[PDB]
């Protein structure tokens, strides 16, 4: 901001599967989870498994 | 796959013997059994060596 200060908006999540190849292509490089992949787990980047 | 197991496309379970003891070795006298590679934690280990 022009007031020479800053603020967090947020931060993006990212997710891994335990099976990629179980996933739901949904056209595009888009996906669904599905029973075969897993639910996602979710961290973020830079940290655990990202 | 989501059981920890070594799985073919069938989902048939690859097997071989189990690691055991602290630290965990393969002996000579084991049972076959489904391979695991468990996502679980580690315990917290005080120094007994140095």
């Amino acid at each position: 901001y022009s007031n020479e200060q800053e603020q967090v908006l947020g931060q993006i999540v990212l997710a891994n599967f335990a099976n990629n190849e179980g996933l739901a292509s949904q056209g595009d490089n888009v996906w669904a989870a599905t029973q075969a992949s897993g639910v996602a787990l979710l961290g973020t980047a830079g940290s655990g498994n990202f | 796959d989501e059981n920890r197991n070594l799985v073919n496309m069938q989902g048939m379970q690859l097997t071989g013997y189990p690691a055991t003891g602290t630290p965990p070795t393969i002996q000579q006298g084991a049972n076959p059994a489904p391979i695991t590679i468990p996502n679980t934690l580690m315990a917290a280990k005080s120094t007994t060596t140095a």
